[PDB]
RNA sequence: CGCGGGGUGGAGCAGCCUGGUAGCUCGUCGGGCUCAUAACCCGAAGGUCGUCGGUUCAAAUCCGGCCCCCGCAACCA
RNA sequence: CCACCAGCCUACCAAACCCUGUCAAACUCCGAAGGGUCCCAGGUGGAGCCUGGGAGUGAGGGCGCGAGCGAUAACGUCCGCGU
RNA sequence: AGAGCGCAAGGGUAGAAGGGGGCCUGACUGCGAGGCCUGCAAGCCGAGCAGGGGCGAAAGCCGGGCCUAGUGAACCGGUGGU
RNA sequence: UCCCCCGUGCCCAUAGCGGCGUGGAACCACCCGUUCCCAUUCCGAACACGGAAGUGAAACGCGCCAGCGCCGAUGGUACUGGGCGGGCGACCGCCUGGGAGAGUAGGUCGGUGCGGGGG
């Protein structure tokens, strides 16, 4: 990676860009609450993903951590947090699809997006690949 | 002094050759010579212009005209560059003199190359013109032996108005050019 | 200046360049 | 290279373009901001001679002639691309005969 | 911590607008750069300053390729 | 180094500012005085 | 965590402030004297300059983050 | 597979480039709402402007909105527009 | 135009502010309409007038440097001059 | 009033890149030459002078083509002066006025002003 140092805050919005479409494989799932998604939660929903169906189909993500989250360690007031205690995180407006699967059956894929959705700290929602394309 | 051999050549002889081949609707289509330049890469002696004024004079013989150094642009301190503290000579002849040198250059130059075979056919960059080095400069007429204190050879590049260089390889080959093939 | 270029064998070339005298040893006609 | 014109407009009015060729030699009088021509001595569309150096100089005279009958004299001459000298010196020179 | 720094605001800009009438020699613009060209009957200093040149009213003229312009169309 | 020019036949004065080491032994370059009209200035 | 110092051939230290070429002692290796080893004599080899970036024509050298070692400090109720 | 250096394979990592899909306070091909100002007009109001006499205040607090800090903690903290 | 513009960054910029050359010293004196900015004091921009000048054929340009940092009231004392 | 060309402006890519074609009477350019004025950190490449011959190849001029570039609606949406309403909040919903960017349909190889030469 690159960019620099430490940054703002900001704050999650309306989830005006914070909606989408399928774009890879045929099921997704896409968040329904804003929140910041920390490295090790994308994590542990992928691999619990894979691990579940075993040299199984491909996953695709589309939400990535760029954002570094900053933390004071336990003390009072000087300076900016030395920060970055759980790193990075990626910014999720409700909507956003943040994961997709391919190559594996409904039941497959129902499952495999069932557990990364309880990885995930937002409520989430499941998606056929509908019909709307561009 | 505008006469000589080879501007001759170019006229009564190798310039209705190329019309021969390809027909040229008019009298400009046909290719011709106007630019000849010389170029020295002398970055070995670029720490005193002690020895340079000779290679200097000594280039201006070989080609009537009186050289022109080159600066450095950028800086190398890999190996010893900065400013334009440098030097390279470069000298563009034309028009007649350009004549009187490529006589000498195909007439007497090449054939007295140690161990010629003829010029690399592969020397033409896409658009019609050619580029080739030699290692010696004694190689040239007005050169004696007791003269150079020191080897020094260099490149020429020499330009034709022809746009492509199938064209350009019969122009060369038509004037004197010893192709290796 | 005119000079005449005394190949290493006959064709005594004639053109432009300073010192009329030129040992040239072997030329194109070789 | 146009850089003389741009430096010329900023100063006062009235440019004197010099247009020249091959074997003519053109000259109008300018007053932009408008954009309109007042006074245009040509050479090679007037009559004169052959000798160039000779001609321009005439050429010249034949604004000054023009010129005051309306009444001009800010000589805001345009020196074109061509570097003041020649035919364009002479034009000039013989242009402020009057 | 190093880092509690700034410098002072230099409150440039444009100082007259369109249509304000003003007086010769009164500033029309402080600016970084060129962000405008002077133009007619308007000066510029080393800073870049756009001052009046005579008693006038100031109006603007964008010419694309060429930049913006800052005019005064005098009248007395 | 700090400067300041003194005038020819006189000795009028006026800020400066040469640099000693580099390039710059000499110094006389030309200035104004209010007396008389332009003349040679000595570095000192 | 705070302030200060340091990291360079196998060991221990120069070089840095003031950029251009890495030096000292020991050990190692080859060859000598000895019956033989050591001592001693004659040669030779060996260094990513902790690490990741930045400045510069150029970084052991200057600038910044990180890891490691050293010392100091961590007080008032 | 080999050495004279050459050739092919490459469900390894990967510069440039392209397609699909995206992120950015210190990135912007773009770009609102609004705000600023000048001109003209409505506006006679405990409006406004010029010169003077007298002051107090210079610890603010909460709430809404917009950001930083903090932990998208604090009856937390620091600014901005309101109240 | 992603380069360069001495040096941080930004704005600006080849229709030059960038590279090269000739002559050159306006890194002038005496002023200064009108402004920017501003609690004070400071800081900033500046057309033009006079003197005597530099480059240009001339229109003209020059009161340092592409610009924004490179700085210090008053007091006390030093040197030069009227 | 009409047509071609030369010079010079105005807007500032719908004016551009590129591919095809056409123009030398006129104008323009290349073009012949380098004695003179002038010029090259070398060279008549450039700048310059004196100019016939040849040419329209180059450059430019005009005209076609939509591959690149550029322009680009309508419709809806995000956002949002102002006014409100729901929930612990990270937030969300309505009324009123304003209203993008992207994208879709399409558009473009220009429009014009003054002087001059020429049918
Ligand atoms: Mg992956
Ligand atoms: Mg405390
Ligand atoms: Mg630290
Ligand atoms: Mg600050
Ligand atoms: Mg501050
Ligand atoms: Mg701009
Ligand atoms: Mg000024
Ligand atoms: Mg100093
Ligand atoms: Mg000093
Ligand atoms: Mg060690
Ligand atoms: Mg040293
Ligand atoms: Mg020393
Ligand atoms: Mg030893
Ligand atoms: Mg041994
Ligand atoms: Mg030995
Ligand atoms: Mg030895
Ligand atoms: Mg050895
Ligand atoms: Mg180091
Ligand atoms: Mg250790
Ligand atoms: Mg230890
Ligand atoms: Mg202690
Ligand atoms: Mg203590
Ligand atoms: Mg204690
Ligand atoms: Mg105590
Ligand atoms: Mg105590
Ligand atoms: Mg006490
Ligand atoms: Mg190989
Ligand atoms: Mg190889
Ligand atoms: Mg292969
Ligand atoms: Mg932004
Ligand atoms: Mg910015
Ligand atoms: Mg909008
Ligand atoms: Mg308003
Ligand atoms: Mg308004
Ligand atoms: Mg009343
Ligand atoms: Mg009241
Ligand atoms: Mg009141
Ligand atoms: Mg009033
Ligand atoms: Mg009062
Ligand atoms: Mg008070
Ligand atoms: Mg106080
Ligand atoms: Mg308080
Ligand atoms: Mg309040
Ligand atoms: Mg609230
Ligand atoms: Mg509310
Ligand atoms: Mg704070
Ligand atoms: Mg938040
Ligand atoms: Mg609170
Ligand atoms: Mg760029
Ligand atoms: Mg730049
Ligand atoms: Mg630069
Ligand atoms: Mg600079
Ligand atoms: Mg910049
Ligand atoms: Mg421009
Ligand atoms: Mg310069
Ligand atoms: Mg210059
Ligand atoms: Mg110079
Ligand atoms: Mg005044
Ligand atoms: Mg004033
Ligand atoms: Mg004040
Ligand atoms: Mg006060
Ligand atoms: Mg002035
Ligand atoms: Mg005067
Ligand atoms: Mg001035
Ligand atoms: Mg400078
Ligand atoms: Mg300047
Ligand atoms: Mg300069
Ligand atoms: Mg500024
Ligand atoms: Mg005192
Ligand atoms: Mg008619
Ligand atoms: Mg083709
Ligand atoms: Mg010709
Ligand atoms: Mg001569
Ligand atoms: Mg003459
Ligand atoms: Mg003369
Ligand atoms: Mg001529
Ligand atoms: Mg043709
Ligand atoms: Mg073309
Ligand atoms: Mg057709
Ligand atoms: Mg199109
Ligand atoms: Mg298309
Ligand atoms: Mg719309
Ligand atoms: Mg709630
Ligand atoms: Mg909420
Ligand atoms: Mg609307
Ligand atoms: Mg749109
Ligand atoms: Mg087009
Ligand atoms: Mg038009």
């Amino acid at each position: 990676r690159m960019k620099y140092r430490k940054q703002q805050r900001g704050r999650l919005k309306g989830a005006t860009k914070g909606g989408d479409y399928v774009a890879f494989g045929d099921f997704g799932l896409v968040a329904l609450e804003p929140a910041w998604i920390t490295a090790q939660q994308i994590e542990a929903a992928r691999v619990a993903m894979v691990r579940h169906f075993r040299r199984g189909g491909k996953i695709f993500i589309r939400i990535f951590p760029d954002k570094p989250y900053t933390k004071k360690p336990l003390e009072v007031r000087m300076g900016k947090g030395k920060g970055n205690v759980e790193g990075y995180v990626a910014v999720v407006k409700p909507g956003r699809v943040m994961f997709e699967v391919a190559g594996v059956t409904e039941e497959q894929a129902m499952e495999a997006l069932r557990i990364a959705g309880h990885k995930l700290p937002i409520k989430t929602k499941i998606v056929r690949r509908d019909a709307y394309d561009e | 002094p505008l006469d000589l051999a080879l501007k001759r050549k170019y006229y009564e002889e190798v310039r209705p050759e190329l019309i021969r081949r390809f027909g040229y609707q008019n009298v400009w289509e046909v290719p011709r010579l106007e630019k000849v330049v010389i170029n020295q890469g002398l970055g070995e002696a670029k720490e005193d212009a002690r020895i340079l004024e000779k290679a200097a004079q000594e280039l201006a013989l070989i080609t009537g005209q009186k050289p022109a150094v080159t600066r450095a642009k950028k800086s190398i301190s890999n190996f010893k560059l900065r400013k334009g503290m440098p030097i390279g000579l470069r000298v563009t002849l034309r028009r007649d003199r350009m004549w009187i040198f490529l006589e000498k250059l195909l007439n007497v130059a090449l054939p007295r190359i140690r161990d010629f075979r003829g010029l690399n056919p592969n020397s033409f960059d896409g658009r019609g013109n050619y580029n080739l080095g030699l290692r010696e400069q004694l190689i040239f007429p007005e050169i004696t032996y007791d003269m150079v204190d020191a080897l020094r050879g260099m490149d020429i590049a020499v330009v034709t108005t022809a746009e492509t260089d199938e064209e350009a390889r019969a122009l060369l080959e038509l004037l004197g050019f010893p192709f290796r093939k | 200046v005119p000079a005449r270029i005394i190949c290493g064998c006959g064709n005594v070339i004639e053109t432009y360049s300073t010192k009329p005298e030129i040992y040239v040893e072997v030329c194109s006609k070789c | 290279k146009f850089r003389v014109r741009n430096r010329i407009k900023r100063t006062g009015r009235l440019r004197l373009s010099v247009f020249r060729s091959l074997k003519h030699i053109y000259a109008q009088i300018i007053d932009d901001e408008k954009g309109v021509t007042l006074v245009s001595a040509s050479s090679l569309a007037l009559k004169l001679k052959g000798n160039k150096t000779e001609v321009a100089r005439q050429v010249g005279r034949a604004l000054a002639e023009k010129a005051l009958a309306l009444g001009i004299k800010q000589v805001a001459f345009d020196r074109g691309p061509y570097k003041y000298h020649g035919r364009v010196k002479a034009l000039a020179e013989g242009a402020r005969e009057g | 911590t190093k880092n509690g720094r700034d410098s002072q605001a230099k409150r440039l800009g444009v100082k007259r607008y369109e249509g304000q009438v003003v007086r010769a020699g009164n500033i029309l613009v402080r600016q970084r750069g060129t962000r405008f060209k002077p133009g007619k009957n308007v000066g510029m200093g080393r800073d870049f300053t756009l001052f009046a040149l005579v008693d006038g009213v100031v109006e603007f003229q964008d010419r694309g390729r060429l930049g913006r312009y800052v005019h005064v169309r005098p009248l007395a | 180094l700090l400067l300041e020019c003194t005038e020819c036949k006189r000795r009028n004065y006026a800020t400066e500012k040469n640099k000693r080491n580099t390039p710059n032994k000499l110094e006389l370059r030309k200035y104004c005085p209010w007396c008389r009209k332009h003349t040679v200035h000595r570095e000192v």
